């Protein structure tokens, strides 16, 4: 029938949604369970400061966020009754794959910065600021993942 | 037939355990009046829940060997 | 040596001739991915998609079992009362192979038989992609959770044994780390929403 | 309008599912042949310092 | 027939023999990885011999699990039998497969490390037990989902 | 009830004139035990190795019992009530031995006649009074309705189990006069499991009263319209009820409106009368009593997985051992049968009673310390030991 | 002629050849990582040199095994045969030489560490026994499978 | 289809405004790594050197803010019915930017972890090292300028 | 050439052939190389006892003439028009004989080695060197016989 | 002229712009890190030779200045209807300065440390160094050279 | 000595090598070439582990 969408064309748009989930899962839980030993290793000397240095583990915990709205806007583009043309396809795979790399290493930095800084806490006080500086310039990479996916999205749709 | 059959048997043993919080020993008072009033109402569940999903039945059987005898 | 990589190198070799040949004889169409797509039987898929659902799920809650178990014992000769406390690090471990099978319970009512003519159509190519990423998403979700959080009870059993007010404070990170597995879960619930059977 | 004559789509699923469980063999031996025994709790040493 | 071509019994053949393939392997390090720590404890205290046997029987049960599904699976191969059959036998073999290898590494090692250390600390053979019993239901989950799947393998098929 | 608080002081010392756990636990502990272990014949088996250690109590607590055998017998209560209940519970699931017992007329009847070898179906003449029908046994589809009966039967018995340890936190709540617990924790978390999964249970019993063939209207799947409540609200595939579109939007709102009203209206009785030490810890409550009414309801499918297990190993050690001498007519068959008579005994008085019953009986356990006590069980306490 | 072409007996000879081969290649491990054992620990105490023989014999039954096997299938090849049969023949090689495999690894490492460490305590010898036997069995479910399976490959085929 | 214009065309323009982003968020992440863990490692003893020693964070993120401005111009260029030719020039214009980009994050995160750790024992260091990190950013805007002179071409004269 | 016989057909009896001395004589190298070094780090201390520690080299040496036997009885078998049954057959029948030899000679030399480095020392353990060294010559047997089981039928009815 | 001229064609010089200006980015990223950490390790005793060690960095940034001319001269040659010979021509060019610049680098980066780090104590050896650089900096001129020589042909008589 | 034996092991290649030579064509047929590739094969794989020995 039509020469522009091919019965194939679903599995590049299926593929899409696995990969933005899959991969900011896994940049997401790189990024809290490499943090979390730092934490929980600074424990046994000062357990006061433990509350405060929960943000690595919250600031990993968005890019999850972020692979759950890429991948719950392309799931909702495919219908077995729709036209679906390999264009879309192509998009989705696209979309998937810029939020997963983007979140995957955002995560990885999230994990290393967050170790080495909480446990270079305990020592200086006045070292907080500059973690969580660095740890808001390693966030905007999987911000910038979820923009090429949000605009090849709708680019894609049409 | 009959799902008023569940409430039937609902209402012998819900008359049965109310029965037996006035009439429990005095010795062990609180351990004769819960053992045996919460063993009535997961023997009575249990028959309920296996009597209900035979009584419309979506699903017969087939047995495709069965000597005809 | 790394022979592994020499396997490696020699697929690569094989593959950019081979390809290389197809473009220059004028047959690089031969190579049809697409094709390929429309042959391939989607029972294959679909039960692809179905079992390694449930082996990734239950390796990924059998590793991070064996990383949090083995710490917990260890931490457990001098402080023996961080045993039945920190049992629920492995019970955070074992619900994602439950996951798995929601999700394998889920995707087999839809393993009816298709016929003959109306086989390869469009539906049910659908239906096997769809069944197959959605295995493989829920499924590496799984994994990836698993190994996290047993990671993090490993971490929370040392931090128990060490001083019995830091387990409420570590506790707060595997509750993090197991809202993956349940993403996991939506997501690959959602991907197969609108899909059919096989009719 | 066919695949191929020699690789064709039924002989490539089997190998599509000899590939996976080729895999998930090798890296079960690679486990496997990682495992050692720990002698030093099996013998024991002199040391008439102690 | 297209619907029940002649390489259809391969997808049995390789998935019976997967099922015992692959537990059987998992219950060989789970009683290596076992039966080490239990040699290496009873030279000092050779009382507890029979009582830490225990993760030796629990990783036999695994190999029963691949036996019980290799005979369901074996019975309801043919000559002219379906892809859907095929495949159907393919995936119980190689769900009670994936889960029947990674319990049995679970036992092992966890079993491993409790028989080491019920020799100090005797209160930690309840707690060796509650971790092995919590490493073996993952197989019985890959043998539950096996024998759902086998339940619809020939029923309406032509 | 010494064993039965033994069992339940292994998770923690209760608080000061808090409710008891190990009351309950006389009978929801062997029962939950039952469901997983149903079978007649290995319940008469366990009743006789339970009653050859209570018919004798003087000779055996005045000797060295050695750790495996002092857990057998000071826990002997336990096994005798498991191996009553597996009786129960076994002859309700209709299986002696993986066979059936035949001890009523069925609710399905066969053909007049057919030729030998003919799919043939049954005639649905009535109903089965106690337990499951006798002719289900070989069929060819009994995994087929076995297992939604057995499904089903574990999510309502998890939801009556985790509602009833849920009142003992009012009953707590209630005692030592702590009426913002009650506006603060109960009501709204009494609100969110009964409007999700309470609704699930309604509907599991509303359609089993039913006919979904004499009315003309299909029969919808449960689990659908529980997935489509929260992916895709309003919509509905197959009517159950005549209004089921409003009611399904009334309770996905009343769901989300006790998310703000746990979480802060707790903390703001403290601050006008936040912290940090309250609000942070009730945020902590709050995305813990969410997330654990999914995974702990979820994690009652071991009932049926445990149940299903037994009853297949328990069968195919029968048509693989005993029932190959049944076609030994002779006299090395007289011999053949003795062989694995024993071989068979053996093999289900150890593989199938022994450490199957010790699995069971820790599946039931980790239900009692995780999904029934983390309603109501507030934890730390201080053990009496006097001098 | 469409069931039976003319390369179906490479399935049956590969796995005639792959039953001797995997259950050797595994008992040949089982026999040179336990004689290492004995040889080591028995240069002080050459009086238990018959007693610790055991794991060589247990390791040498799996070798019985297979060639049990690949003769049963060695009985069943010829030139016009089926696919099916050959599917059938390669299953059963490979699930008797894999398992067998598996419990030669088994059998290989519990006697290197429970002779070594029945030297000096004498009570772990009958503990040795008792893993020993849980290893062992590991080689007899494959040969049930494969045997069950081997009595399936000809009975329906034309 | 066309025979200039196939259907599997807009295949590589999807590949190549994915690897814009790949491998510059690549780039960008080990450069942020490996120079926080010199900052975090370096401010104990001296924390007032925390702004000023910032700055390979800095030069390590504007990598990603290339990326992304390449992806988006790539973007605004794909369509459904367009050519070999178009594909090719996306494809070439996201690997260029992508591996130079990946090149500078490793320079840019080496010497900022070396110089972040030396400069607080030499005050005079930190022009020197403000010095090599200029030169090891111009490497990715030799890939954004190759990537734009690329995208420039996608779409004149074409048919 | 034709349906049942192609000219393919005696690359698999070559293969087959050649196979069956190669791995044999692997595994004769190891158990000669590995048990032999063991035998000149034993014979320094007691030179008495060198014709009694050769029987590992001899055990490796049977092994090589399996492969022998094997490849001098499928090479009597080649020919231009065999069918592909007895190419199969072939193949098997060496590739059982080389790898099963290549077992036994590795388990022969891993054992040779420290049973020759403790039968000198301990002067009742050559006895048992000597049981456990059959019971590892044996898995090179049963290679053989599976081999001339496989090499028996070949030609029976192949037309 | 699909036979002279086919579709698939600009691919092939789509990689030889994009793979100037890849290598060449490589090599001049080690050439600055390698000896960007000896200059941080050097001047911290001695930070008045800071503008003198800066030499072996500077002599790493022109590789990446060749790359970026391959680049830009490869770039105005593309086209849709364009020969094989074209992009054959093309992806040679690319590829003759991408892998001498690459390794071109690699030398700049292993003898510009050491000399950074042995002209503290020697300072003798700093005119020593840079006839070793110069002889590193000629094999970007020669990879330079052959794919600017290759690029005149591109076009020359192509119908 | 040893250095004796390991020469001997190149010169049987070297006479399988001359020997395969002269039954080299320009139009010889599968079974030859097969034959001689399974005898080059079968004394360099053996004098490799013969000369590691």
């Amino acid at each position: 029938s039509n020469i522009y969408a091919p019965l194939y064309a679903p599995f590049f748009g299926f593929a899409g949604c696995a990969a933005a989930m899959v991969l900011s899962c896994l940049g997401a839980a790189i990024g809290t369970a490499k943090s979390g030993i730092g934490i929980a290793g600074i424990g046994t000397f000062k357990p006061e400061l433990i509350m405060k240095s929960l943000i690595p583990v919250v600031m990993s915990g968005i890019l999850a966020i972020y692979g759950l709205v890429v991948a719950v806007l392309i799931a909702g583009n495919l219908s077995p009754t729709e036209d679906y043309t390999l264009f879309n396809g192509f998009m989705h795979l696209s979309c998937g794959l810029c939020v997963g790399f983007a979140c995957l290493s955002s995560g990885y930095a999230i994990g290393m910065v967050g170790d080495v800084g909480v446990r270079k806490y305990m020592h200086q006080p006045r070292l907080f600021v500059g973690i969580v500086l660095i740890l808001i310039f390693s966030e905007v990479l999987g911000l910038y993942g979820m923009i090429v996916a949000l605009i090849l999205n709708t680019r894609g749709s049409e | 037939s009959s799902f008023y059959t569940v409430v039937g048997v609902f209402i012998v043993v819900s008359a049965m355990s109310v029965l037996f919080w006035i009439m429990a020993p005095k010795n062990n008072q609180a351990v004769w009046r819960s053992t045996v009033i919460l063993t009535l109402a997961m023997m009575f569940l249990m028959w309920a829940i296996t009597f209900l999903c035979q009584l419309h039945p979506l699903v017969a059987p087939r047995r495709s060997d069965l000597r005809p005898e | 040596f790394s022979f592994s990589h020499f396997l490696y190198y020699l697929v690569l070799i094989v593959v950019i001739v081979y390809g290389l040949y197809k473009l220059f004889t004028g047959h690089g169409s031969d190579i049809n991915f697409g094709k390929f797509l429309l042959r391939t039987s989607p029972y294959m898929w679909a039960n692809l998609g179905i079992a390694l659902c449930v082996g990734l799920s239950v390796v990924g809650a059998a590793w991070g079992i064996f990383i949090t178990g083995s710490s917990m014992i260890g931490a457990g000769v001098r402080a023996p009362r961080i045993t039945t406390k920190n049992l629920i690090s492995i019970i955070f471990c074992e619900v994602v192979a439950i996951y798995g099978l929601i999700i394998a319970i889920v995707f087999s009512s839809k393993l009816t038989v298709a016929t003959a003519e109306n086989m390869y159509s469009k539906s049910n190519l659908y239906t096997g992609y769809s069944l197959f990423w959605a295995g493989i998403t829920v499924g590496a979700s799984n994994l990836i959770c698993g190994i996290a959080v047993g990671i993090t009870g490993a971490t929370a059993a040392i931090s128990d044994a060490a001083d019995s007010a830091l387990f409420v404070k570590i506790l707060v990170i595997e509750i993090f780390g197991s809202i993956l597995g349940l993403l996991g879960l939506i997501v690959g619930l959602l991907m197969a929403g609108k899909a059919s059977e096989f009719q | 309008d066919i695949l191929s004559s020699i690789w064709t789509e039924g002989l490539l699923m089997c190998l599509i599912v000899s590939a996976l469980l080729l895999f998930i063999l090798i890296v079960a031996l690679s486990w496997i042949s990682n495992l050692d025994i720990t002698y030093g709790a099996l013998e024991k040493s002199t040391n008439p310092i102690k | 027939t297209e619907l029940c071509p002649v390489y259809a019994p391969f997808f049995g053949a390789i998935g019976c023999a997967s099922a015992i393939i692959f537990t059987s392997l998992g219950a060989a390090y789970g009683t290596a990885k076992s039966g080490v720590g239990i040699c290496a404890t009873c030279v000092l205290r050779p009382d507890l011999l029979f009582k830490n046997i225990v993760p030796v029987i629990m990783a036999g049960i695994i190999a029963i699990y691949g036996l019980v599904v290799s005979v369901l699976v074996c019975y309801s191969l043919g000559q002219k039998q379906a892809l859907y059959t095929g495949f159907i036998q393919l995936g119980a073999g190689l769900s009670v497969g994936l889960s029947g290898l990674a319990a049995g590494f679970a036992i092992g090692i966890v079993g491993d490390a409790g028989v080491r250390g019920s020799s100090q600390q005797p209160r930690l053979f309840v707690g060796m037990i509650l971790i092995l019993i919590f490493a073996e239901v993952l197989g019985l989950y890959g043998l539950i989902v096996a024998l759902l799947l086998n339940s619809r393998a020939t029923q309406d098929v032509v | 009830t010494a064993g039965f608080q033994s069992i339940c002081d292994c998770y923690g010392i209760a608080q000061y004139r808090e409710i008891n756990a190990g009351l309950p636990t006389i009978v929801t502990f062997p029962f939950m035990f039952a469901i997983m272990f149903g079978d007649m014949g290995h319940g008469f088996l366990m009743t006789l190795a339970a009653l050859s250690l209570v018919l004798n109590e003087k000779k055996i607590n005045k000797m060295k019992r050695g750790e495996i055998f002092d857990m057998a017998f000071t826990g002997r209560y336990i096994i005798l009530l498991m191996g009553v209940f597996s009786m129960y519970t076994g002859f309700l699931y209709n299986d002696i031995f993986s066979k059936t017992m035949t001890i009523f007329k069925s609710g399905w009847k066969w053909p007049d006649h057919w030729k030998k070898g003919e799919s043939i179906t049954a005639t649905s003449v009535g109903t089965y009074p106690i337990g499951l029908d006798w002719a289900w046994h070989g069929t060819e589809n009994a995994l087929l309705f076995s297992n939604s009966y057995k499904m089903k039967l574990s999510i309502l018995m998890g939801f009556i189990h985790m509602t009833y340890s849920y009142f003992f936190s009012l009953a707590n709540h209630l005692y030592f006069n702590s009426m913002i617990d009650i506006i603060g924790n109960f009501i709204p978390g009494l609100l969110f499991m009964q409007g999700i999964f309470g609704y699930l249970s309604v509907c599991i019993v509303y359609k089993w009263a039913v006919d979904w063939v004499k009315d003309g209207k299909p029969a919808p799947g449960l689990l659908n319209m529980l997935i489509n409540m929260f992916l895709s609200p309003g919509t509905i595939d197959d009517e159950l009820y005549p209004h089921q579109a409003k009611v399904q939007v009334f309770l996905l709102l009343m769901a989300l409106v006790c998310i703000p009203w746990l979480l802060l209206v707790k903390p703001l009785h403290f601050k006008f009368t936040d912290f940090g030490d309250i609000m942070i810890h009730q945020v902590i409550h709050t995305i813990e009593f969410c997330l654990n009414c999914v995974s702990h309801t979820a994690s009652y499918l071991r009932l049926w997985a445990l149940s299903l297990a037994h009853a297949q190993l328990s069968s195919v050690l029968w048509t693989m051992t005993i029932q190959i001498a049944f076609g030994f007519r002779g006299f090395v068959g007289v011999f053949m049968t003795v062989a694995l008579f024993a071989m068979w005994f053996a093999l289900t008085c150890a593989v199938l009673v022994l450490m199957e019953g010790t699995s069971a009986m820790l599946h039931s356990l980790r239900l009692h310390w995780v999904e029934s006590m983390s309603k109501f069980f507030v934890g730390e306490g201080l053990p009496y030991e006097p001098f």
